[PDB]
């Protein structure tokens, strides 16, 4: 099952609305390398040439919104869903304690670049907490995904 | 070997059935319901049909298949269920049911549709009115709601309920809106008739012009009136009635009234007579006129019934009506005994004297008329028969029946001006902010013989139809691209060529008959000819020798023409047109008639050629003008029957209607495009005075944007364009709503459109954290890839650097142990030992020597094979010295059972040996073969660029040719629209010749003769043929549903570019390099191919969560391509060219050979 | 472990015909590179680590009854064919059955432990890899294999 739904397409479209920072609709290695260096990895600008050129159909150097997903697929295995999904949480969770504070969405916000003030943090925690505990735990991110 | 489908038929239009036959342009349909009948039926014409014949959909817009077929079923479905009504995503179609349908028109079904948006409640016209009232206070511009349709399509009772509605519920109680209603049945009876097409005919086109202030509610009304056709006043047909004032008054007045106004039986006057001369009247109305009243023609005969009308009653009707419209009894007698001079003005027979000096004289009959007439129209007799006896040049009998006709159609023509503007000022307005205003024009009639009045008819006809097709195809197409939607664009048929033939100047028909009439010696046939002169090759006009009726043929060239309207070709005779332009009634007469001594003659006057043609054309610019400065919701109004019976559903006549109105190609349209329309800015700007602050920051598209979730709404309903947003047809109900002013309403929706896009901001970034991992992990999937990569490059580095030794060295260290195990038997046997150790000492000096020889330096694996086949006959030569020494010594016991089992276990080596030399030499051969291939390919691309071919030429001509065939096809469909109104006025007035070959034929003769020239033009005429059906099957698609791919679309898509190898190929259905760039994401997998000959073979696509799905030609051809290996470019593909058996062993672990067993039976 | 008695034979014949010292032990600097000599595929990760293990002793040299022990734990846990083609199909571009030798090349140098330059002159050379025509990854790996 290589194939995506139409749901995680458009959500990936959002996605890549966050990679394509000016809206032109194509990237090349330099925004992918700057916001993944920015999200606690380290790749080095050879193999991201090397991904590009396996999804640069011109060559140019830029990546259209298709061929972005295109380079997402892979013949993953059937756990590596629910592994990749955990290790996305804990890139939201650097305590790895399975409950995101106020800081850490802050924090991820300030990396990513979109501009939060600690009121609007504090509503995005609260509006994504279905139990309302008060922070988040794993099957809320789950029902916040798919929603 | 399908579903039921929709084909052409005479009479119901079009018939059910199934497709027995695939022809070249043709479709060979059984009709299933007269089985045995069969025909050949059009590529254009056969179309796919509902799975269900039961269902009825309020908007057909909504169906599943969308074409005229199915249009004409739902209507003749939902038509027999006493739902007359349907929607086609906006535009109402109407058909006329002829029968007072009963509990949805009563004031409680008013009640409801006040406010709904349309698709809510069931279809009816009162949700037309409430739309354009509903789009009157949004978009706060006057709109118009255009009623078009035959004549006799049920335009009248339409306006009159959206009128009613219109006043009933947005009126505030007062006199005006009961006034806006019951002005109509004046106006009715003042100004319609029976003609042959309707009982009650409209013969004047009113627009009336409901005001609203600017808080939305009524401030009055304004009617207007365009060509009050003036002939009939004077002239009646055979069975047509004039106006039925004429006849209201007769049946319906007093016995003072009678005394007064002078009346008689209707057969007295001939303004009448020469017509029908019958009442309406039900039995109780018909026993209620008194029978002085009645003439006797109506005893021989009888009364006739419309479902409405009652002459009697009506005149009950429209006294309360004139009363209640605040007509004095004193304005009502003025308007009666208007009415009645007219009627005796008829009388007056004009006599010549009895010398031939022009002498207009009088009979003895006239006398008394004459005194009538004089005392009705408050003249004098002296002053009358002075002015029509003479002009004083004294006049013919011609001359001064003209004379009369010509006064009585003046004083007619100025009454009914006077009726309406006294019903105008019934209802008066000084000012008003907009106005919705229905048009009930005359519409489209054709007689056996036409004259004028119905050549403005139609021509008025003419320009709401354009004005249609500007408003719902032209400007809708031009807004669709100027928003780049990629709707595909659908051709309508242009009428714009019928007015500039009427309406023209020094080539239009209407000023080339002004300068006919401004000659000093006027003449019909000069007219004619001028116009045969002037628009020599024109295509709408046609002299009547090339027509299709045999009635019109008899009509020579100057005297009469045919013009091809958008309904259809109507013969007009010349006759007389040059008499009925001209609105100059000669001084005589005004000054006559200004010089009246009654009041309401001079009041009704006191408001040299002068064309009616051009003071037409005036009046309908103007109208028009109005329009196209206003919005416009449209009716179309369809006749079931051109016989008057209720219950009768005709389909040829309506399909007729709906392809001639244009309603067929808004449905083309409307399959994809959006009848909602919308500004981004006005919903931005909407909420806004609500929204908050910070929710506005977005941009406003995105506030847009987290608007239509807060409804849930779905996402195959809208598609943004560039400064508008869209919505679908039969989505109504959540635009309005979207529309909706509530504040409350406002409120919650911000709420949840806050609530959408603080999940979309959510989304957005714990997406783009899966994405880095998706990434990352990507990375490691291609690092491992690499080191797999890696890990294989090196140990076949060190398997052709040491490994050819190491196998060698096993066969060398097998060599060895059996000559440790033989040295043993040499010593047992006892015969010529010498020779035997000459032998041994040469094998193991072979040995040691090669030991050295490969322990010391680096050798091919071909080298050592070499080595040890010498060494092989080496040990074949030590067997065979054995078995001679055998012969020669005795050791039986030992001896014969070893050396006989040396004997098994060499040839036990040998059956090794051959195996793997063949196992080799395939392998070998294998390369030889597909190196070949490659080199194949190469050379062909060497070929094609070698040969330099060029087709910009080809293709600039062939989009010629296919503009031209464009033409000649809409040339054709208005030739057949030609034909169909022919019928309609007929039935008013009571070296291998396969081309031949049927598609079935074809699939035999391929599965068995073995003719080769016959598979030549057969597989060609059959892969022909299926072309046309995979062409039907791609015009006739379900919208929801996407394109059929019986081959990857790489394959079918190379066709920007223009032998009996069997040729196996395979290319993936998508190309891994466009994973998930596939929209359609339907098909996936290896598309197997093998091509035998120039035609597809056998096929087959392993999905990847799938059982396969085998084919085979001969059977399965529908899913099997008919594209030609050429076309398909295979060659022209890097690496697609397969292994002859590769494709064979995926075919049979996949029942291959178990399919090919199941074709054999098949 | 248990495995055939053939390929033990295979193996003493191998590990014999190596032996430059002639001691009966092989220095394992050479005998990793020829220990791929059968088509058990080690990463450099698995040869550093059987040195590492070998000279866990601190000798630096071998016994045979120690190599069969190496080549018993190493063909336990092996890469299928159908893994290492899957590898392949990985960087197919277009599944056309070719990729471009040159983005081999770029692969190979490129990503992960570095492969030299001689390897891949070997490949387009030697291993039938037109540099126009690219190599048809189904053959090589079947030539690599077999
Ligand atoms: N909705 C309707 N219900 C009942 N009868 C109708 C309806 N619409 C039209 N008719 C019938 O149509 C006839 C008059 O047609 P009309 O509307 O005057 O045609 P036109 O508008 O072309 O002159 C009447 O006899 C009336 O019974
Ligand atoms: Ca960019
Ligand atoms: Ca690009
Ligand atoms: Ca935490
Ligand atoms: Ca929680
Ligand atoms: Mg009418």
């Amino acid at each position: 099952a290589d194939q995506l739904t139409e749901e995680q397409i458009a959500e990936f479209k959002e996605a890549f609305s966050l990679f394509d920072k000016d809206g032109d609709g194509t990237i090349t290695t330099k925004e992918l390398g700057t916001v993944m260096r920015s999200l606690g990895q380290n790749p080095t600008e050879a193999e991201l040439q090397d991904m590009i050129n396996e999804v640069d159909a011109d060559g140019n150097g830029t990546i259209d919104f298709p061929e972005f997903l295109t380079m997402m697929a892979r013949k993953m295995k059937d756990t590596d869903s629910e592994e990749e999904i955990r290790e996305a949480f804990r890139v939201f969770d650097k305590d790895g304690n399975g409950y995101i504070s106020a800081a850490e969405l802050r924090h991820v916000m300030t990396n990513l670049g979109e501009k939060l003030t600690d009121e609007e943090v504090d509503e995005m925690i609260r509006e994504a907490d279905i139990d309302g505990d008060g922070q988040v735990n794993y099957e809320e991110f789950v029902q916040m995904m798919t929603a | 070997d399908g579903k039921p489908v929709w084909a052409p038929h005479p009479t119901d239009g079009f018939q059910m059935g199934n497709i027995v036959d695939i022809g070249p342009d043709s479709l060979t349909i059984e009709p299933l319901n007269q089985k045995g009948k069969t025909f050949l039926a059009l590529i254009n014409q056969v179309f796919p049909a509902e799975e269900d014949s039961k269902k009825d959909v309020e908007d057909n817009c909504s169906l599943m298949y969308l074409n005229e077929a199915t249009l004409l079923h739902n209507i003749k479905v939902r038509y027999s269920k006493d739902r007359i009504y349907t929607y086609v995503a906006n535009i109402l179609i109407a058909v006329n049911p002829y029968f007072d349908i009963p509990k949805i028109y009563s004031s409680e079904a008013i009640k409801s549709y006040q406010g709904k948006s349309l698709g809510t409640r069931p279809p009816h016209v009162f949700a037309i009115a409430d739309k354009a009232f509903r789009d009157m206070k949004v978009l706060k511009m006057s709109q118009s709601i255009i009623v078009s349709g035959e004549s006799g399509a049920g335009k009248t009772e339409n306006t009159k309920f959206v009128l009613r509605y219109l006043t009933e519920s947005y009126g505030t109680g007062q006199d005006i809106d009961d006034r806006i209603v019951e002005a109509n049945p004046l106006l009715e009876a003042f100004g319609n008739a029976k003609t042959v097409r309707n009982n009650n005919s409209s013969r004047f086109g009113k627009f009336v012009e409901i005001h609203f202030n600017e808080k939305s509610s009524v401030v009055g009304g304004f009617v207007s009136h365009y060509l009050l056709e003036k002939s009939r006043i004077c002239v009646q047909g055979k069975e047509e009635r004039n106006y039925h004032i004429f006849y209201r008054l007769c049946a319906g007045a007093s016995e003072d009234i009678r005394e007064k106004l002078h009346l008689s039986s209707p057969d007295n006057f001939r303004y009448l007579n020469r017509g029908c001369t019958r009442y309406f009247a039900n039995k109780e109305t018909d026993k209620q006129i008194l029978q002085n009243r009645k003439s006797p023609e109506y005893l021989k005969a009888g009364s006739m019934k419309d479902p409405l009308l009652d002459d009697h009653g009506d005149f009950i009707r429209m006294c309360t009506a004139m009363k209640k419209i605040g007509l004095d009894d004193e304005e009502k007698l003025d308007l009666f005994r208007v009415v009645a001079g007219v009627l005796h003005l008829g009388n007056i027979d004009f006599e010549e004297a009895g010398s031939t000096s022009g002498g207009c004289n009088l009979k003895n009959k006239s006398a008394q008329s004459l005194e009538y007439c004089a005392e009705l129209l408050g003249l004098d007799q002296d002053d009358l028969r002075v002015s029509l006896t003479t002009r004083k040049v004294p006049l013919k009998v011609e001359q001064a029946n003209n004379a009369r006709d010509a006064l009585a159609k003046t004083v007619y023509s100025h009454l009914f001006d006077h009726v309406v503007n006294r019903v105008n000022q019934c209802f008066p307005f000084e000012t008003s902010s907009y106005f919705i205003g229905v048009l009930d024009i005359a519409g489209f009639e054709y007689f056996e013989h036409n004259s004028f009045e119905q050549f403005c008819i139609n021509y008025c006809n003419e320009k709401l139809q354009q004005f249609f097709n500007e408003r719902i195809l032209k400007e809708e197409q031009e807004l669709y691209q100027k928003e780049g939607l990629g709707v595909n664009e659908v051709h309508y048929v242009d009428n714009q060529d019928c007015i500039d033939l009427i309406e023209a100047k020094l080539v239009g028909i209407l000023d080339i008959l002004d300068e006919e009439n401004r000659l000093p010696q006027p003449s019909d046939q000069h007219f004619t000819s001028a116009v045969h002169q002037k628009h020599k090759d024109h295509f709408r006009l046609t002299i009547p020798r090339k027509s299709k009726l045999a009635v019109h043929r008899n009509i020579r060239d100057d005297e009469g023409f045919i013009i091809r309207h958008f309904a259809g070709a109507v013969c007009y005779e010349t006759t007389q047109f040059v008499e009925k332009n001209n609105d100059a009634l000669h001084m005589s007469l005004e000054s006559l008639i200004c010089e009246s001594r009654d009041k309401f003659i001079r009041e009704l006057f006191e408001s040299s050629f002068i064309s009616v043609g051009n003071k037409f054309k005036t009046q309908l610019n103007l109208l028009l003008d109005k329009l196209r400065s206003t919005g416009a919701s449209f009716i179309r109004c369809i006749k079931p029957n051109l016989k008057m019976t209720s219950h009768h559903f005709e389909g040829a006549q309506i399909l007729s209607q709906l392809q001639c109105s244009g309603m067929v190609s808004v449905l083309d349209l409307m399959q994809g495009g959006y009848p909602s329309r919308a500004s981004f800015h006005e919903l931005y700007n909407m909420y806004k005075k609500y929204m908050p602050d910070k929710l506005a920051r977005l941009d406003p598209r995105l506030f847009c944007k987290a608007l239509f979730k807060a409804l849930g709404l779905n996402e195959n309903d809208y598609k943004f364009g560039l400064t508008k947003v869209f919505f679908r047809p039969g989505k109504f109900a959540e635009f309005d709503q979207i529309m909706k002013s509530d504040p409350d309403h406002l409120a919650e929706l911000v709420k949840r459109v806050n609530h959408w896009l603080t999940c979309s901001r959510w989304k957005k970034v714990q997406w783009c954290s899966l994405s880095v991992i998706k990434l990352k992990n990507k990375i490691k999937y291609r690092a491992e890839a690499c080191i797999k990569m890696q890990k294989t490059i090196r140990m076949w580095l060190c398997k052709r650097r040491h490994k050819p030794r190491i196998d060698g060295l096993v066969k060398v260290g097998t060599l060895k142990k059996r000559l440790d195990k033989f040295n043993e038997v040499v010593s047992v046997l006892k015969d010529g030992k010498p020779e035997m150790n000459k032998q041994i000492k040469n094998l193991e000096i072979s040995i040691d020597t090669l030991m050295a020889k490969i322990k010391s330096t680096m050798m091919t694996q071909e080298q050592i094979q070499k080595e040890y086949d010498a060494l092989v006959k080496s040990s074949e030569e030590l067997l065979s010295a054995l078995q001679k020494k055998k012969q020669q010594e005795e050791e039986a016991e030992r001896l014969r059972r070893i050396q006989e089992e040396m004997e098994k276990e060499r040839k036990r080596r040998e059956e090794d040996e051959k195996r793997r030399r063949k196992e080799e030499e395939e392998r070998r051969m294998k390369l030889e073969m597909e190196a070949k291939r490659k080199q194949e390919e190469e050379e062909r691309k060497k070929r094609e660029d070698d040969e330099k071919r060029i087709q910009a030429e080809v293709e600039a001509q062939l989009a010629r040719q296919k503009e031209e065939e464009s033409q000649q096809q809409a040339v054709l469909e208005q030739e057949r629209r030609d034909r169909e109104l022919a019928l309609r006025i007929a039935q008013s007035e009571a070296k291998y010749d396969l081309s031949k070959w049927k598609y079935a034929e074809l699939r035999d003769t391929i599965n068995t003769s073995c003719d080769i020239e016959l598979l030549a033009a057969c597989r060609e005429e059959f892969h022909r043929r299926l072309k046309v059906y995979h062409a039907w099957k791609s015009k006739n698609k379900k919208r929801n549903t996407e394109t059929e791919q019986r081959a990857p679309k790489s394959v079918t898509d190379y066709d920007f570019a223009p032998n009996r190898q069997q040729r196996f190929f395979r290319i993936p259905f998508i190309r891994p390099a466009d994973q998930y760039k596939d929209p359609q994401s339907k098909k996936k997998g290896w598309w197997y191919a093998h091509f035998d000959g120039p035609w597809i073979a056998r096929q087959m696509e392993l999905h990847p969560d799938k059982p396969p799905i085998l084919l085979v030609a001969g059977k399965d051809d529908m899913e099997m391509c008919e594209l030609n290996l050429e076309e398909t470019g295979l060659t022209r593909k890097r690496g697609a060219e397969i292994l002859p058996r590769q494709f064979e062993e995926i075919w049979e672990r996949c029942g291959g050979i178990q399919y090919l067993q199941n074709a054999i039976e098949s």
